[PDB]
RNA sequence: GAAGUUUUGUGAACCUUAACACUUAGAGGAAGGAGAAGUCGUAACAAGGUUUCCGUAGGUGAACCUGCGGAAGGAUCAUU
RNA sequence: AAUUCUAGCAUCCUUCUGGACUUUUACUUUGAGAAAAUUAGAGUGUUUCAAGCAGGCUUGUCGCCUUGAAUACUCAGCAUGGAAUAAUAAGA
RNA sequence: AAACUGCGAAUGGCUCAUUAAAACAGUUAUAGUUUAUUUGAUGGUCUACAUGGAUAACCGUGGUAAUUCUAUGGCUAAUACCUGCGCACAGUGUUUAUUAGAUACAGAACCAAGGUGAUUCAUAGUAACCGAACGGAUCGCGCUGCGACGGAUCAUUCAAGUUUCUGACCUAUCAGCUUUCGACGGUACUGUAAUGGACUACCGUGGCAGUGACGGGUAACGGGGAAUUAGGGUUCGAUUCCGGAGAGGGAGCCUGAGAAACGGCUAC
């Protein structure tokens, strides 16, 4: 078991900061790779020109072709493919036409139906919900 | 860095002056007889004690008048350190105040006779010799008399005249005299001494014994030393420095404001 | 005893004492030891002998080395608190620490007390003021002892 | 300038001291007046507080007490004869703290002409009277005297003061020094 | 007491070499996972049709196979 | 009479008129000293409230409440009462 | 008005790039030191009915494309600048030498008294040293009062500089660092406002490290604090206050009580 004796600071101290990396979420945080990994900067939003429109299909069992696009970010111009929130709206987005980009919700990873970790919120600064909404 | 500060700031302020936390981003700045806090300028008295100014600006209107003055001497700064235990003497009203601590631990003028503002107290830092020989002692106020007696020692205090320059009655420091405490926790405290400790080294500390039987602790540097075991040379705020409890001063305060 | 290039003279005594010695008296209750009162050496920097007060603090420990002239290193041990764990942790500072030679013979692994002084070098702050003798059995620098 | 402060420079561990701070003028020091002999010169160096420090530079003469006689006289500089620090400043005969030198001595056997009247090579009461108050002398200041020299050891920082002053050798750290004279012989 | 000047120290800036740090191109090689459906077997799961598995060694289109010593997580808690 | 603390007497020091000795610390207790703001908190109808540190009585005029704005909090370091516990010292 | 002189311009304000026993925090020390100003002290001792000659603004007058550039010529001031007698050999200060600075007990016979836990402290005395510093060539209201300014030493106050002890995030795919060119110590200078390898001569061989030295990373200024609904914790703190550092990058320096200053100057 532990070591319960009253002079054992070092023992305890040194264990847990040992054996805080074996948790999966406490390297993500503490680690450097956090900077250089991510086309995002540590940032909540970023904007882009959207290179290509682009098709994906869902992996089973559901089937269909989701709609994203591929866009570079203005700041260190990497590719990704961002997904466009509800019907069509595909129509919008102009190719070159800056794009918003937010994530998708579950800290990259992936979300449902494949490898796409980014959401479009606005287009050209109108907004996805406005234009869906006629609003 | 790189010299002397000229502005204070309000909130960095000491906290018994009662300087107020809006209406002001920077609070008066005391060098005078007496330290930065350890002292009162003469504007939070006038405008904050006593009520006569409103303003900063009507202070500079009052005192440019050669109206106040202090031991005996007009005074025509505004934020002049007037400190623990000097006379203050308007000649309009021919009212005078001594500052004494009050037993919450705050400066308050205390309210005194014609014939009592003359004289007043400095408890003597050290004593030392001067040039051709001759002894002199150096006070808390930074003052230096010359010729005392070899009577007077270290840490105890004398009556000035300030009519004229010389001393008049000494006192001494030992077990039972009367003694004030002009700093830290216990300040505001009058007691008589029961005893001091030595600490070869560094820091002696005095016990001593409220008129309540209740005994608390200072450092020598905070003891003031009043008047005889029993007595006193001044007059006394209201409470005399006995310093009641937390549920008492509760109890009284909210009996006076029902009326 | 004249080792060295400049004429090692004691300061305190004039030239027309040339039989007298000057020994200082530390104070502090602390006793002059009788070596210093007895003995020829001159020593600038010995509290008993030359000009240095001594003054502000007081330091106990155990020597580890001896081997620098007219200077020892003393190894404070203590404790230290952890407030999460609830719990001591053993730690040390070596001060190094000047020592004056009428102390005869002190050994490695000997008690020592010494009081804080004027910066006499960059290491040293402090200087001895009293040895105890002690035995301590294989290495001194294992050996916790708290004061 | 030169900067005295411990923020360059190691630690007892062996390693570089971080320094994020510029140089600070209260961190000061200056050029090192290696005065000498020569005609008198010295100049006022204005120093922190306000407060002047007076840098020799060349100094003839001095004023050199004799210990055991309770007497002083000014007098003129010869020759630097001995260091203890250094060789390179006896060569060149520069003049600072603890730095033995030569002195003319005539104004000290003046002196012990009309004070006592034993001599080297109505009063006549106060003569014997001082005489029975305080004239043996050493038996190597004997010698010495008979040169027209005398050894002396500057006590003062010329430097810092703006003066040479010292003070006669004799007895013990006379005996002493004149070791390490002959040695090097 | 000016310009100029002698020797020192403080010493910016630039350059050569080297090392360390951090991004980054590369013919060819060779991994892992993803498709969504193809070709060739049949290895494992039942004694999975040669029980399964370990360490080590050699061999073969591929799963794999065999040698030596172990384990039951075996298909036996068991018979002068 | 419970619950605290304390003197004696069962062989219990003394050098003096409170400190010196009881191996040494840790530990615990009380005390010193440690800026305010913030935080908890005493008092008070900012109309409530977040706040703020103000106010409240009253045809009296050198106005009064000898007006209030309390108090706590701030490892290592300095000091102290103490019989356990645990280190540590030793072994006339 | 203008101009000279004095004082201020080193505070305040802004920012967080540096920086990991560094800074900072609480806690000491300064017997190891400087301090404009404030407050209180002190002091006859060295043509004395009064010493000297230049400088603005101003007037005359130009230069240059251009500026908070300024030259030549003519006047005139001082609390600017510089000199400088004096009892009622001979003061105070600086620099060295050096005596006293007592203290657990009473005395007897013989001859020629400050102050600290603590000092080389205060102070007095003796013998000389230097000019390089004080001992008022100043101003207003009214035999005689009041206060403005100047300046020395000693306290005092606003400070500042060093300084004792203890304290920090990740990293061992960083284990041995430091030194003849100061690394650790010793003696004697030098230098500083003073203490110091701070610096220079010689001399010794040390110092730190498995309790994490040395090195690397930080999307790191530190703390007072902030968010977070048992207790214990975890994460944040550029940002109202207190320290610290910096003014594009580095370095150097003048003036002053105080700056290595940048709403000052010199260089790359």
């Amino acid at each position: 078991g532990k070591p319960n004796g009253i002079r054992t600071a070092r023992k305890l101290r040194s264990r847990r900061r040992v054996q805080k990396w074996a948790d999966k979420t406490y390297k993500k945080a503490h680690l450097g790779t956090r900077w250089k990994a991510n086309p995002f900067g540590g940032s909540s939003h970023a904007k882009g020109i959207v290179v290509e429109k682009l098709g994906i299909e869902a992996k089973q069992p559901n089937s269909a072709i989701r709609k994203c696009v591929r866009v570079q970010l203005i700041k260190n111009g990497k590719k990704i493919t961002a997904f466009v929130p509800r019907d069509g709206s595909l129509n919008y987005i102009d190719e070159n036409d800056e794009v918003l980009v937010a994530g998708f919700g579950r800290s990259g990873h992936a979300v449902g139906d494949p490898g796409v970790r980014f959401k479009v919120v606005k287009v050209a600064g109108a907004s996805l919900l406005a234009l869906f909404k006629e609003k | 860095a790189r010299g002397p500060r000229k502005h204070l700031k309000r909130i960095a302020a000491p906290h018994h002056w009662m300087l107020d936390k809006l209406t002001g981003h920077y609070a008066p700045r005391p060098p005078g007889p007496h330290k930065l806090r350890e002292s009162a300028p003469l504007v939070v008295l006038l405008r904050n004690r006593l009520r006569y100014a409103l303003t900063y600006r009507e202070v500079m209107m009052i005192v440019m008048q050669r109206l106040i003055k202090v031991d005996n001497k007009v005074r025509t700064d505004q934020c002049y350190p007037a400190g623990f235990m000097d006379v203050i003497s308007i000649e309009k009203t021919k009212e005078n105040f001594r500052m004494l601590f009050d037993t919450k631990g705050r400066f308050v003028p205390h309210p005194i006779r014609e014939e009592e503002a003359s004289y007043k107290l400095c408890r003597v830092k050290k004593v030392v010799v001067g040039p051709k020989g001759v002894p002199a002692l150096i006070t808390h106020d930074g003052r230096t008399m010359r010729y005392p007696h070899p009577s007077i020692k270290a840490h105890d205090c004398i009556r000035l005249d300030l009519n004229t320059g010389k001393i008049v009655d000494t006192l001494k420091f030992e077990a039972g005299n009367m003694a004030m405490v002009t700093g830290g926790h216990n300040v505001g405290r009058v007691g008589v001494i029961v005893h001091r400790e030595r600490h070869l080294g560094g820091f002696d500390i005095i016990h001593l014994r409220d008129a309540k039987n209740n005994e608390f602790a200072t450092r020598i540097s905070n003891v003031f030393v009043i008047g005889k075991g029993e007595k006193a040379w001044i007059s006394l705020p209201k409470e005399k420095g006995i310093r009641l409890s937390i549920m008492e001063n509760r109890q009284v305060l909210l009996k006076k404001q029902q009326m | 005893v004249q080792t060295e290039r400049a004429f090692q003279k004691q300061d305190g005594v004039s030239s027309l004492g040339r039989t007298q010695r000057y020994w200082k008296d530390v104070g502090l209750g602390f006793q002059t030891p009788r070596l210093a009162k007895e003995s020829k050496y001159v020593d600038k920097k010995c509290p008993f002998t030359g000009n240095v007060s001594i003054r502000g603090r007081v330091i106990k420990g155990m020597v580890i080395s001896t081997k620098m002239k007219r200077a020892v290193v003393i190894r404070r041990n203590y404790l230290h608190f952890v407030p999460k764990y609830s719990r001591f942790e053993k730690r040390h500072k070596n001060v190094t620490c000047h020592l004056s030679p009428c102390f005869e013979q002190v050994k490695e692994g000997d008690i020592v007390t010494a009081g804080q002084c004027r910066p006499l070098s960059k290491t040293i702050r402090f200087n001895v003021l009293k040895v105890e003798k002690n035995q301590v059995f294989g290495n001194v620098r294992k050996q916790f002892r708290l004061f | 300038g030169i900067s005295r402060d411990r923020r360059h420079k190691h630690r007892r561990t062996g390693g570089r001291m971080p320094v994020h701070q510029k140089k600070r003028k209260f961190e000061l020091g200056r050029p090192p007046a290696m005065t000498k002999l020569g005609p008198k010169r010295v100049r006022p160096v204005r120093c922190r507080g306000g407060n002047m420090k007076y840098r020799a530079l060349r100094l003839d003469t001095g004023n050199y007490s004799w210990s055991s006689q309770k007497i002083a006289k000014k007098t003129r500089l010869l020759g630097v004869v001995y260091n203890a620090s250094n060789n390179e400043l006896v060569r060149t005969n520069t003049l600072v703290k603890n730095s033995i030198v030569a002195i003319d001595a005539t104004p000290f056997k003046a002196w012990f002409r009309s004070f006592y009247g034993l001599d080297l090579g109505h009063t006549l009461c106060l003569q014997n009277k001082h005489r029975q108050q305080g004239p043996k002398l050493d038996p190597l200041l004997e010698e010495q005297f008979n040169t027209g020299r005398l050894l002396a050891c500057i006590s003062s920082r010329p430097g810092q003061s703006g003066r040479a002053d010292g003070y006669i050798l004799e007895g013990e750290e006379l005996m002493f020094y004149k070791r390490k004279m002959d040695k090097k012989k």
